[PDB]
């Protein structure tokens, strides 16, 4: 009210308003999917369009052979800081010949956001991003929201109508935990579960958006007629 | 580069300044203009070090021209001396000097006389009867002492001219290519198109 | 009045209202505590299970600084881990230039002058959470707690969050009934009852229990993290205790 | 970080004023009176010195300030606006003049580069203006003796005597009366006194209150010997039992 | 007052959202793409008829293979085209090659957000950029100030944009001429402005893969407004 | 450095700066601009208000940029001064890097972006000035004649007018200008930009100034007399 | 964060006017008038002093006139902190140009380079401007003599007659009515006095209320001498002309 | 190297050798001395290498920002003395370059530009520039006439990089040509030195100190 003309001000009960703002803009954005066994990692997402003339927002971004990321809210921010992620994880080989671990990307990441949330001038990131990776220690999935926090998890969706994904990988966890060794059965179980987030429209050759990571396979996007299998 | 003249009379001020422009073994080319107007009654010769000469005499234009149009009036050479003098004196200084000396030649409205003045690229300026830059002098110094008078008419300055660049054309080692002579007066800038 | 609006400005009572609202984000966070003991410090901490999604064990929140001092917070936690971050270089530095590791106090003043800076001026916002943090240098174990206003002080126990109130009757009867002192392996097993009897003020989530100890004969004076056997035995510990 | 305040804090309002001036020269007004008189062999300024607590030792805290060996202040307003200042064109006396000319700068000058640090304060970004009027008196071989006030805006006026602060209405009113061109240094230093026992209400004596001259050379004070042309400081601080001696025949 | 870089408690930027209603009032730009090539075309719409309305220049070029149309606060645009054309000829520079037409609408739209408390606001002009590479083929982006882009085969901004918008969806398919699509940007333009529609007040434009982009003539244009009006005529 | 965005959009969609700048323009006197076969002049009211005003020092209301271009205004005074001083500049420096004199859509270009320049800069406010630039290119006899304004667009003009009550005169210059046929000689030019001031002026007296400019560098200021000739022959040829 | 406490000082009104510039202009007009008249053969710089104490210095005193070099000089109309400010510039100014050129500076130079100072505080920096008007009295060998005023906007003009400060618009009235072109200075001398006579706020215009000061080509032969007035000086010529 | 171009009745002719050098070392003799900026400007190439290479590349870069700025293509004389200015920012710094700038514009019609590393600009009719300047010198002034006819004229050019190919040492390879008129320049072949020696020779009867 009085207390969200800046991020630099606290309200009365200790809130943050304008990361609460920045916080609303990936509950509009298109709902995206994360999902990972022990041998690879998964995310599916749903693009969005202007009208039936334009093309689908992509909203998958790669971040190294073995690193990559989907986004959900303003696409430039992701553009930010997935290419702060670029440059991070091309340090860390440059520097030390040694791939970037998913859990350092997440704190660098965190850090990055929180120093726009503490000075006068500067404005939150608006985007929350899913991180997924293959490193030293077997897959990852990386949830970042641009209040500064970072979650690694099993699962998790971000996005409108993220809640039905949510939940149903929440019931399904030990089932596609365990999908170990079969890349085409963890991405229909990712399928599955962004389709319990559809409302009126269904899941299109050139709607739908894939991404892999694994022991061997590096970091690729499946868009077209390549998604055709999973429909 | 290499030989810059110039000669105050009764009423006007000459400039004479060679043709050659040489590199190395090489006459690259034999009709090079080593001068610049700045103001309507206002004329530049100039000789030094390669492409300081051209980018140290155009920038000096440049900055003339604007207060011409700034003010909408001429600087006497008076003023327009003064102002290259301080700017060879800042140089003098810096990472890399310009190293180009200068004759500025001009005709003051206001007092109705004619001004030349030498400056080197040190930034020492002179007000002189007559002038010259580099080895030119120990030839025509001498010579314009003899045969000079302060009440001299253009003609009889060319002649007296004529005299400097024949003397030159004897006894220095060099082809210089002869001369582009231009009359700075009343009347304003012209060139002689014939010496 | 607006006196409440701008950081660094005085309020007619003399106090600093942004302050006090930072230290509103500090109560609203998870539970975290601070048990010294005979030779070293034990850190613990709540982590709230939001989801079965949740890796477990995969969330660290306990955060070392150099290799003798550990670092465990409440409230917002990217504004912990830039804290921490500036702990690090100003450890980093001390180290550089006076080679034997920073001492606690030096570096409890390192944090505090930090955070009290941040108090100073109207462009930038207080830090929203209390730390926790400590460890063993020359001069033997210190335990200490930092605050939004840059106030510190050094302490026998110490706990922030949610369950302070709870936890720190818990740790006054520790103080009360161990005059002569609680050993390192006793602390452990102190810290889980704490943090499980402290859960009781955030009871609708489940959670999963961190510890950390730094001990001059158990650790050899270096922090390190509880777990596996010696964990669980912890764990149990707490569980039995409760009911 | 950084100083956001990049932007002038006094403004002129729509009737023309310069509200944070008034609001400095209000604060001067609630300062503890302070004067300065002119004879023809010297200058004397004065003022009361109000102690904060009877604990406290007014010796330590001077109103009264020598600037250079033959120019002292004195100040009405806030205190440690006044000690800044003090501080800032004791430097400027060196570093604008005496390390260029190699001597003092006379009065009229010292006080011109004061006045001109008080007007940045009423311009520059995230400042306040200086709550404080100061008499600055002095003497230099080219204008002789000298009293000048200085105002919060950076305006200056010289004065055969003036008064500033609290009671400088009635003040200025008394030296009207008293003031002439024949008035010898003693003579000044009489009215001096007779004129602030009316703002002074509790003791008045050496030690409540603080006066200083611009007189005559002080070879005894100087601390050398042998230079002839270095003749002494024509600053000297009145001592608190040479104020009692001259309150007796009052 | 309030920061520049605000958010609403809806998750939008004050400012960006602003810009977007001054890219309303602005004249109307409507862009085509074919498989024969792209169509720009743009109302010039003279604020009074001493305007020598050949001097309002709305449509542009970035470089031989990539053309520009604008719409909104057009003076904003000047430092985006020169930053386009930095872009393109650099890239040239440093790779002897021409740059996709989607790097190229990054870039753009990487100055899009450089604003606050950098410039002091966003831009109040959007952008209907269209080019050919070997890559993609023919293609036409919308480069907004919210840093966004949209490759669209067609698409109109301005103020009558949303009307603009609703004839196109009907009127486009994956098989249209150059001609046709030429035709099509004209009848649309006719409808939508508010002047009648003539070779003077409005200006069209292509970019094809043999001859690059090139703005037309007022002669090349009136024929191609004839030949519009004749064929409405005919059925 | 002060950094405050003083220029800024509002929920409408307008930037207020630049808009109440056009009513600084508003303010000013008018000046009128119109081109003919041959030639362009530039005619520019004075307010009568200031009388023991000494003329020969006073700052005219036409500047030159360079040898063959001028530039007019309307709006604050000291604001032109800068942008006059800058385009001088440029125009030299043109000359010195391209080898030859800017083209008058150039001069213009580079104003009007100077202008939009301080639209959306941090801690300045825009100019209060709209311009009228005249002049004939390098070796060339077509009249040039353009505007710009605060917010930065420029554009070309046949025949243009700027400040205060210049929709008066706008109006006048609309029906009375033929585009088919320009004025065709000098004359026939200054007497129309005459005209137009005549509808807005006042008294014909120490009001109005015109420069005429012709090609090739031809620029002069008409004086007092010449000027009260074309008001003297205007105002009779009226009463009919 | 420091956002709250900007007053905007260089912003546009609604009406297209510049506020700080316009409550500037209204500071002034209760500062102490000043004159300028320009003769044929010399200027005259007039003004008040605002208003006196008996017990101030009058002989060893400078508020109102200035000296920027040997052939200009200024009269002052304002906050005289802001303009010491503005004449050490000007000064400074004068000796760049003479030590450039090695001739003394145009008058109209140093007067639009003071102005455009001024107008820089009015467009960037968020700054107050500076609340002074000048009058500018010079000679150079262009123009000859000449008179010019600026103000806080930063805009100049140059004069026959003019007046600043306290009362303009009575004081403009009486120097129209009253002002030649053919005048010498001696006429313009009691043309000055007996306009700030008539439209001072004092009861009666003294020696020890003025400052005075003309510029003549009085000196011996085409050179510029510049007199400012003594006390005495001012006591005879008022005398002189008999308004005491 | 050796490199010319001059002024003529029908335009302006432009004559390259081909050879690179590293002290004694003939790095290569297939090396592009002149540079296409545009279908109307050219530009020859002395000097280091990769300074002249690099530059005059960029060169094109500012003079297609020109045109794309300016909606027409730039001058000569701008051409030219953008690159000068470059270098003479550089002066002192060890750039090595002899270059010339050749094109026709309407403005100025056929117009070369000699440009340096010392900051040295030019405009002349006739230039040769590298260390075989002087032997083309030689054939080309004592051959040169105003009224030369195309054909007589690229021989002139093609026969005065092969006198200062035969005598300079740091020059051969091959011969480039190029023609430039009001239209814009045309490529006129590679001729190897090899075979166009004994070419010339038989066919001329020139090069009798050379063992037939
Ligand atoms: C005639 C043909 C000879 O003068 C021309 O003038 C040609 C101009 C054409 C090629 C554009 N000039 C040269 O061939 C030129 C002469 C030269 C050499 C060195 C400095 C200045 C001028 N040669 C080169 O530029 C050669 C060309 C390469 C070998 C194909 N390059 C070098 O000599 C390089 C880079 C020189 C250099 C310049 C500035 C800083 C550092 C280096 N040097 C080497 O490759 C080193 N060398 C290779 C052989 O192994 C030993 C190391
Ligand atoms: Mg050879």
């Amino acid at each position: 009210n009085n207390y969200d003309g800046d991020t630099v001000t606290f309200s009365p009960t200790g809130r943050l308003f304008q990361v609460e703002y920045a916080l609303e803009a990936i509950k509009q954005g298109s709902v995206t999917v994360g999902l990972r066994s022990n041998t690879h990692a998964v995310l599916v997402a749903l693009k969005r369009n202007a009208d039936e003339l334009s093309s689908y927002q992509k909203k998958i971004i790669k971040c190294d052979e073995h690193m990559g990321l989907s986004l959900a809210g303003l696409a430039p921010d992701a553009r930010v800081l997935s290419n702060y992620l670029r440059q991070q994880c091309n340090y860390s080989s440059l520097v030390f010949n040694r791939k970037l671990a998913v859990e350092r990307a997440g704190h660098l990441l965190c850090d990055k956001a929180q120093k726009n949330t503490q000075s006068y001038g500067g404005r939150p990131y608006g985007v929350g991003l899913l991180i997924i990776g293959y490193d030293k220690s077997g897959a990852h999935l990386l949830e970042f929201q641009p209040s500064g926090n970072v979650t690694e998890l099993y699962g998790t969706a971000i996005g409108a109508r993220s809640q039905g994904a949510k939940t149903y990988l929440e019931r399904t966890l030990d089932t596609f935990i365990k999908i170990d060794g079969n890349p085409d059965e963890l991405i229909k179980a990712g399928v599955e579960a962004i389709s319990q987030s559809l409302r009126d429209e269904s899941l299109t050759v050139d709607n739908l958006s894939i991404a892999i990571v694994g022991k061997d396979t590096p970091f690729t996007i499946y868009d077209g007629e390549a998604v055709a299998k999973y429909i | 580069m290499d030989i810059i003249l110039g000669i105050r009379v009764q009423d006007s001020v000459i400039l004479a300044s060679s043709k050659a422009v040489t590199r190395g073994i090489s006459v690259l080319k034999d009709s090079d203009d080593k001068t610049r107007q700045l103001s309507p009654h206002t004329l530049m010769s100039f000789a030094g070090e390669a492409g300081d000469t051209v980018q140290f005499a155009e920038y000096i234009q440049a900055n003339i021209q604007l207060y011409s149009i700034r003010e909408d009036y001429e600087l006497s050479p008076q003023a327009v001396s003064s102002f290259v003098r301080q700017e060879l004196a800042k140089s003098i200084r810096s990472r890399r000097p310009y190293q180009v000396n200068v004759l500025i030649g001009g005709y003051d409205k206001k007092k109705n006389k004619p001004e030349l003045y030498q400056i080197d690229y040190l930034g020492t300026k002179v007000e002189l009867p007559y002038g010259a830059h580099g080895y030119s002098g120990f030839y025509t110094f001498s010579l314009l002492d003899h045969h000079y008078r302060p009440d001299m008419t253009t003609e009889e300055g060319l002649d007296l001219l004529k005299l400097c660049v024949q003397e030159l054309e004897k006894r220095m080692p060099m082809d210089f290519k002869g001369v582009i002579v231009k009359i700075v007066d009343k009347d304003g800038i012209r060139q002689v198109d014939d010496f | 009045t607006g006196y409440d609006l701008s950081n660094s400005v005085f309020s007619p009572d003399g106090r600093n209202f942004q302050v006090e609202y930072a230290v509103k984000a500090v109560e609203n966070g998870t539970t975290s505590i601070g048990i010294k003991c005979n030779d070293g410090v034990v850190f613990a901490v709540e982590k709230l299970i939001t989801s079965k999604l949740l890796v477990p064990q995969k969330n660290v929140k306990i955060q070392v600084v150099d290799r003798h001092i550990g670092c465990v917070y409440s409230g917002l936690i990217p504004d912990g881990r830039h804290l921490v971050n500036r702990g690090r270089e100003e450890a980093a530095s001390f180290k550089k230039l006076y080679k034997t590791p920073i001492p606690i106090p030096a570096f409890a003043d390192r944090l505090g002058q930090y955070v009290q800076a941040h108090t100073l001026y109207n462009s930038v916002r207080p830090f929203g959470v209390s730390t926790i943090f400590g460890g063993v240098d020359k001069n033997g174990a210190h335990l200490y707690m930092l605050e939004p206003s840059g106030s510190y002080w050094g302490y026998k126990g110490a706990a922030t969050g949610k369950g302070r109130q709870s936890a720190k009757a818990e740790l006054e009867k520790l103080v009360d009934h161990h005059p002569e002192g609680l050993s390192a392996r006793e602390a452990v097993k102190q810290a889980a009852k704490i943090i499980y009897l402290a859960h009781e003020d955030n009871k609708e989530k489940d959670f999963e229990l961190e510890i950390s100890w730094c001990s001059l004969s158990e650790t050899n004076g270096l922090h390190k993290f509880v777990k596996g056997d010696l964990l669980q035995e912890a764990i149990d510990f707490a569980q039995k205790e409760i009911n | 970080m950084t100083d956001r305040y990049s932007f002038s804090l006094t403004t002129f309002s729509p009737s023309g004023k310069l509200g944070q001036i008034d609001y400095a020269l209000t604060a001067v007004k609630q300062g503890v009176t302070s004067l300065g008189i002119k004879a023809t062999n010297g200058v004397v300024i004065a003022t009361e010195k109000k102690s904060s607590s009877p604990l406290a030792m007014s010796e330590t805290l001077s109103k009264v300030s020598l600037l250079t060996p033959d120019i002292g202040a004195v100040y009405s307003g806030m205190g440690p606006d006044y000690r800044v200042l003090v501080d800032k064109s004791r430097k400027v006396a060196h570093t604008s003049y005496k390390r260029i000319y190699g001597e003092y700068p006379p009065t009229k000058l010292l006080v011109s580069e004061v006045a001109k640090i008080m007007q940045e304060a009423t311009q520059s970004g995230g400042v306040r203006p200086f709550g404080v009027s100061l008499l600055i008196a002095g003497h230099d071989e080219f204008n002789g003796f000298s009293l000048y006030q200085v105002d919060p805006s950076g305006s200056y006026f010289p004065w055969k005597a003036t008064a500033i602060g609290k009671g400088s209405v009635a003040a200025k009113t008394f030296l009207e009366k008293r003031w002439n061109d024949e008035l010898e240094l003693e003579d000044a230093i009489h009215i001096a006194l007779l004129t602030l026992k009316e703002s002074v209400e509790g003791e008045f004596n050496g030690d409540t209150i603080e006066l200083a001259i611009i007189g005559d050379e002080n070879p005894d004070l100087l601390g050398y010997t042998g230079i002839p042309t270095d003749k002494g400081p024509r600053f000297r601080k009145l001592t608190s039992q040479e104020i009692n001696d001259r309150l007796e025949a009052l | 007052d309030r920061g520049v870089s605000t958010f609403s408690p809806e998750g939008r930027l004050f400012q960006v959202e602003y810009s977007l209603e001054a890219i309303k009032l602005g004249s109307t730009a409507i862009g085509i793409a074919t498989k024969e090539g792209v169509v720009l075309g743009v109302e010039k719409r003279a604020t009074s008829p001493l305007l020598e309305s050949d001097s309002i220049e709305k449509i542009v070029e970035i470089d031989r293979h990539i053309g520009c149309a604008m719409s909104g606060l057009t003076a904003d645009a000047r430092s985006m085209i020169e930053h386009a054309r930095t872009a393109a000829v650099t890239h040239n520079l440093y790779y002897d090659e021409d740059i996709n037409v989607e790097s190229l609408t990054q870039s753009v739209c990487d100055l899009a957000l450089r604003f606050g408390e950098l410039m002091s606001r966003p831009f109040g002009v959007a952008l209907l950029i269209a080019g050919h590479d070997a890559d993609d083929g023919y293609q036409l982006f919308h480069a907004e100030p919210s840093g966004t882009f949209y490759r669209y085969n067609a698409k109109a901004i301005g103020s009558g944009s949303e009307g603009a918008q609703a004839e196109l969806l009907n009127e486009w398919h994956s098989s249209l001429t150059l001609k046709e699509a030429e035709l099509l940007v004209l009848k649309i333009l006719k409808q939508v402005m508010e002047e009648k529609l003539d070779e003077n007040n409005a200006q069209l434009s292509c970019i094809t893969k043999q001859d690059g982009f090139k703005i037309y003539d007022n002669e090349k244009t009136a024929e191609l407004i004839k030949e519009l009006k004749e064929k409405e005529a005919a059925e | 450095g002060y950094d405050r965005a003083l220029s800024i959009f509002s929920p409408d969609g307008h930037i207020f700066q630049v808009e109440y700048a056009l009513e600084a323009v508003k303010r000013g006197t008018c000046a009128v601009g119109v081109k003919g076969k041959n030639c362009v002049v530039l005619g520019c009211e004075r307010r009568s208000t200031l009388k023991l005003q000494d003329t020969r020092i006073t700052p005219s209301k036409v500047s030159k940029i360079d040898s063959h271009v001028v530039l007019s205004f309307s709006g604050l005074n000291a604001d032109s001064r800068i942008l006059i001083e800058k385009a001088r500049v440029e125009a030299q420096s043109h000359r010195l890097t391209l080898e030859d004199p800017v083209t008058v859509e150039y001069l213009t270009r580079y104003v009007a972006g100077v202008q939009q320049r301080y639209t959306q800069s941090g801690g300045v406010r825009p100019f209060g000035v709209s311009t009228l630039i005249a002049g004939f290119d390098p070796r060339d006899d077509e009249p040039k004649l353009y505007q710009t304004e605060p917010s930065g667009i420029y554009s070309s003009w046949s025949a243009q007018t700027i400040g205060r009550n210049s929709k008066t005169v706008r109006e006048f210059l609309e029906k009375n200008y033929d585009r088919k046929e320009p004025p065709a000689t000098v004359e026939e030019c200054v007497k129309l930009t005459v005209r137009s001031l005549l509808e807005v002026v006042q008294t014909g007296a120490k009001n109005i100034e015109i420069t005429v400019v012709k090609p090739d560098s031809d620029i002069v200021a008409l004086s007092s007399e010449e000027i009260n000739q074309y008001v003297t022959q205007i105002e009779q040829e009226k009463q009919e | 964060g420091s956002r709250r406490y900007d007053s905007r000082t260089t912003i546009f009104s609604p009406e297209g006017r510049l506020y700080q510039v316009e409550y500037a202009l209204e500071s002034i007009s209760h500062a102490g008038t000043a004159i300028g008249i320009m003769a044929s053969d010399g200027i005259v710089l007039a003004a008040e002093r605002k208003v006196t104490s008996t017990l101030l210095e009058q002989d060893t005193s400078t508020e109102k006139l200035y000296k920027l070099n040997d052939k200009i000089a200024v009269a002052v109309a304002g906050l005289t902190a802001d303009a010491e400010i503005l004449i050490n510039t000007a000064r400074i100014h004068a000796q760049n140009y003479l030590k450039t050129y090695n001739e003394d500076i145009p008058v109209e130079i140093l007067v639009r380079r003071l102005s455009d100072i001024k107008q820089g505080y009015t467009q960037h920096g968020g700054l107050r401007p500076f609340g002074v008007s000048f009058i500018y009295a010079g000679y150079d060998d262009r123009y000859g003599y000449q008179l010019y005023t600026s103000n806080p906007s930063g805009n100049y003009t140059g004069w026959k007659a003019i007046s600043v400060g306290a009362n303009t618009s009575a004081a403009q009235t009486l120097l129209q009515m009253d002002y030649k072109d053919d005048m010498k200075v001696d006429d313009a001398i009691e043309l000055a006095l007996k306009t700030l006579s008539k439209t001072t706020d004092s009861s009666a215009l003294t020696y020890d209320r003025l400052e005075f000061a003309t510029i003549r080509k009085g000196a011996n032969d085409g050179e510029v001498y510049q007199k400012i007035f003594k006390p005495q000086e001012i006591k005879d010529i008022l005398v002189k002309t008999g308004i005491t | 190297t050796t490199t010319l171009a001059f002024r003529f009745q029908g335009g302006i002719i432009v004559a390259v050798d081909s050879r690179a050098t590293a002290g004694n070392w003939v790095a290569s003799q297939t090396v592009k001395k002149v540079i296409e900026i545009n279908p109307f400007l050219l530009g020859t190439m002395a000097g280091g290498t990769a300074d002249c290479q690099f530059w005059e590349t960029w060169l094109g870069s500012q003079c297609r920002l020109h045109e794309l700025r300016e909606k027409e293509r730039i001058s000569v004389a701008a051409a030219s003395k953008i690159l000068s200015n470059l270098v003479y920012q550089y002066k002192g710094a060890g750039l090595s370059m002899g270059t010339m700038i050749c094109g026709y514009t309407r403005k100025e019609g056929p117009t070369i530009y000699y440009v340096d590393s010392d900051g040295t600009r030019l405009k002349g009719d006739i230039f040769c520039v590298g260390s075989g300047q002087t032997f083309a010198y030689g054939v080309l002034d004592s051959n040169y006439k105003w009224d030369l006819s195309v054909e007589d004229a690229l021989y002139l050019g093609k026969r005065s990089i092969l006198a200062a190919a035969h005598r300079d040492a740091y020059s051969g390879g091959s011969v480039n040509l190029y023609h430039v008129t009001e239209d814009g320049w045309i490529y006129h072949g590679n001729h190897d030195v090899g075979e166009l020696f004994w070419k010339v020779k038989e066919e001329e009867g020139s090069f009798n100190n050379v063992i037939g």
